[PDB]
């Protein structure tokens, strides 16, 4: 299984939009390119480079189009709306949002309110995946792998004293 | 962490050698009758040899090391709790039942309980499992959820290959929760 | 192949270890190539800025790698037997699941824990029981175990296996 | 004749917190062995004197006993090696010189099993690449900057 830090590291992966305040060339990294870097011009580097370059005050976060408070507030009611699980803007939505708002709020159009508006469908998605865990175990997808491994390896166990005893 | 202990099997069909959690396990006493006497072996049961007959408790692997189709050796009666008994009112609601109190190994005791080729054998896994999945939630609830002397109240009534599950999901709980700050 | 793909295939070959419960098949490709990749930037790294971007690259190139075999290590410890041996008994024709380092180290494994086990206690037991037969002491991979597979969902290993 | 020493065994083991590694119990580890001699001369005994004493009244002492001297080993083997399996992690966590509080924790066996695990582990990683493989004890989390 993977653990938190493990699935974050795949988050950051993830492109990310930032408006340097340098100029730097093509630099041909071993897994892809990184376009040129001009000030105050737009450009898509991996959130790792991004929180780097943020950090060492070298540049300007720009938040993922869907990061948007009454955008997301308008999902998560999406989501506590139908029944199952809700395909999720971002495959990793959950670490974005970490990794922007301790490392670039300012950035963010009013943190505070978007952060919080995130987790209330983490929880509202952990608890319909919770009810959901109940019945799969008794009558015998579109979830982020930080949400299957933060229960996966319970899951997993319990399934694999099923089968055991199911059969004993 | 780099420290892989030897998981449990004692839900399977055997137990696992090198097990502590299952030779803790197979360690419980078990209500055994005699059939032959056995000599010498009369100082450790003080009560020169232990005439045929004779009420015992031996521990789950002694007497299934003794143990055989003839029961020319040993005579072996289920449990009270794994009787016809306690498996109705575990039908009722498992949710209530101390399964710790009865044998702490609940699971693990009763599935290597069968080995003794009972008759109601059966019955028996039906009802491991109807108890069993009968309490998959009120453990998952509370090991996904911070303590309380709600789980501290409810833990001291899993067994233990629940109390597992208890910390497994305590595990994820505080893995998250410790990724989720800074 | 290409650095990007041949990346790509490490974080496949990586995750695949580490969700299923058996000591996977050898890939000692992807293995030895980005092993080699990597030596290669180190050099041309030894510009301040650029020279960083690609050492921090490279942190997380060599962490998958290692969080790799990491797990292979682990895994063949937790089966010295069932591995030391199912490659000798693995028809010739299929792969490996172990390499010729990780050979001589779940071989050394064996030779170095079955003579403490002797040494240290079982040799001064009852004649005619103090040998172990380690190849059933420690248990095998279970198969049957239920993970996660990616479309995803969950179900016992052995099925998909 | 219950095993119950070599159980005080597997319990100092059940009772270590994380994966703690409690000093070894030489002490623990002789009576157990002791015991197993005590449970096998006593049983060859009743052996040979049934095999030759006529007295078949016997058997079920003896498979008792048998018993005993199996469980006594499952123990004795399973404590062995769960320690083993405490102390390899000590290698990835507290690096390759060892804490010398764990040193004082371990049986001289036990010490020289490590280094040798050390030993070969190093060869592993130094046959990964050229100028000394690919250290993998390193790097043991993600990158966070």
């Amino acid at each position: 299984m993977m653990d938190a830090a493990e699935v974050e590291f795949l988050a950051e992966k993830e492109l990310v939009t930032i408006i340097p305040n340098f100029s730097l060339d093509k630099i041909y990294l071993i897994g892809g390119d990184l376009g040129p870097f001009n000030p105050g011009l737009p450009v898509e580097v991996p959130l790792w480079l991004a929180i780097n370059l943020k950090q060492r005050q070298k540049c300007r976060l720009l938040p993922p189009e869907w990061m948007d408070v009454e955008k997301l507030e308008k999902m998560r009611d999406h989501e506590r709306k139908e029944e199952t699980f809700t395909p999720m803007p971002s495959p990793y939505y959950m670490e974005l949002t970490k990794l922007l708002l301790n490392h670039a709020s300012d950035n963010i159009p009013k943190a505070d309110e978007i952060r919080t508006l995130v987790k209330d469908m983490w929880d509202t998605r952990i608890a319909k995946l919770r009810v959901s865990a109940d019945s799969f175990v008794r009558q015998q997808d579109n979830l982020t792998l930080m949400e299957i491994n933060t229960s996966g390896t319970f899951l997993t166990q319990a399934l694999n004293h099923m089968y055991k005893l199911r059969t004993n | 962490e780099a420290y892989f202990r030897v998981e449990s099997g004692a839900l399977g069909p055997e137990e696992n050698f090198l097990s502590l959690d299952d030779i803790l396990m197979s360690h419980e006493k078990l209500p055994v009758r005699t059939e032959t006497a056995m000599p010498r072996l009369g100082a450790f049961f003080l009560e020169n040899a232990v005439p045929q007959g004779s009420k015992l408790e031996l521990p789950l692997w002694l007497a299934k090391g003794l143990f055989d189709n003839k029961r020319r050796i040993l005579s072996v009666e289920l449990p009270k709790i794994y009787q016809e008994g306690w498996r109705t009112v575990f039908s009722a609601d498992p949710n209530v039942v101390d399964l710790h109190k009865m044998g702490p190994h609940f699971y693990g005791f009763g599935s290597q309980l069968l080995h003794f080729d009972s008759p109601e054998n059966a019955d028996i896994s039906q009802s491991l499992l109807q108890t069993f999945i009968g309490r998959f939630r009120r453990i998952m609830d509370s090991s996904q959820n911070a303590y309380n002397e709600d789980t501290s109240a409810l833990v001291a009534r899993l067994d233990e290959m629940e109390r597992g599950l208890f910390q497994t999901g305590q595990k994820g709980l505080n893995d998250f929760q410790c990724w989720e700050k800074g | 192949l290409t650095p990007a793909e041949l990346i790509e295939r490490l974080e496949q070959a990586w995750m695949n270890e580490k969700f299923a419960p058996e000591l996977l098949e050898s890939k000692p490709e992807i293995v030895e190539c980005v092993m080699e990749q990597l030596e290669h930037m180190e050099e041309n790294l030894r510009e301040d800025l650029k020279v960083s971007i690609h050492q921090m690259e490279m942190e997380r190139i060599r962490y998958v790698l290692s969080s790799y075999l990491r797990c292979r290590l682990m895994k063949i410890e937790k089966f010295f037997p069932h591995v030391l041996e199912k490659e000798k008994t693995r028809p010739e024709g299929e792969p490996s699941s172990l390499s010729p380092e990780e050979l001589a180290f779940a071989r050394e494994f064996m030779a170095n824990t079955e003579s403490y086990l002797k040494n240290v206690a079982l040799k001064h037991m009852p004649p005619n029981l103090q040998k172990v037969d380690l190849f059933r002491a420690v248990p095998k991979p279970d198969l049957d175990s239920y993970v996660f597979l990616r479309s995803q969902h969950l179900i016992r290993y052995k099925t998909i296996a | 004749m219950f095993c119950e020493k070599a159980m005080e065994l597997i319990r100092e083991l059940h009772r270590a917190p994380e994966g703690q590694l409690p000093a070894f119990n030489e002490d623990g580890l002789r009576q157990v062995l002791e015991e197993m001699k005590a449970l096998y001369e006593q049983n060859q005994s009743d052996v040979n004197e049934a095999k030759s004493g006529g007295r078949s009244d016997l058997i079920p002492t003896i498979k008792f006993r048998h018993c005993s001297l199996l469980r006594n080993r499952r123990c004795t083997v399973a404590y062995l090696y769960d320690r083993l399996l405490r102390i390899r992690a000590l290698r990835w966590e507290y690096g390759s010189i060892l804490p010398n509080a764990l040193r004082f924790h371990m049986a001289a066996e036990e010490m020289e099993w490590f280094n040798n695990y050390k030993r070969s582990l190093a060869t592993y990683m130094r046959s990964l690449g050229g100028d000394e493989g690919l250290d993998i004890t390193q790097d043991m989390k993600p990158p966070k900057s």
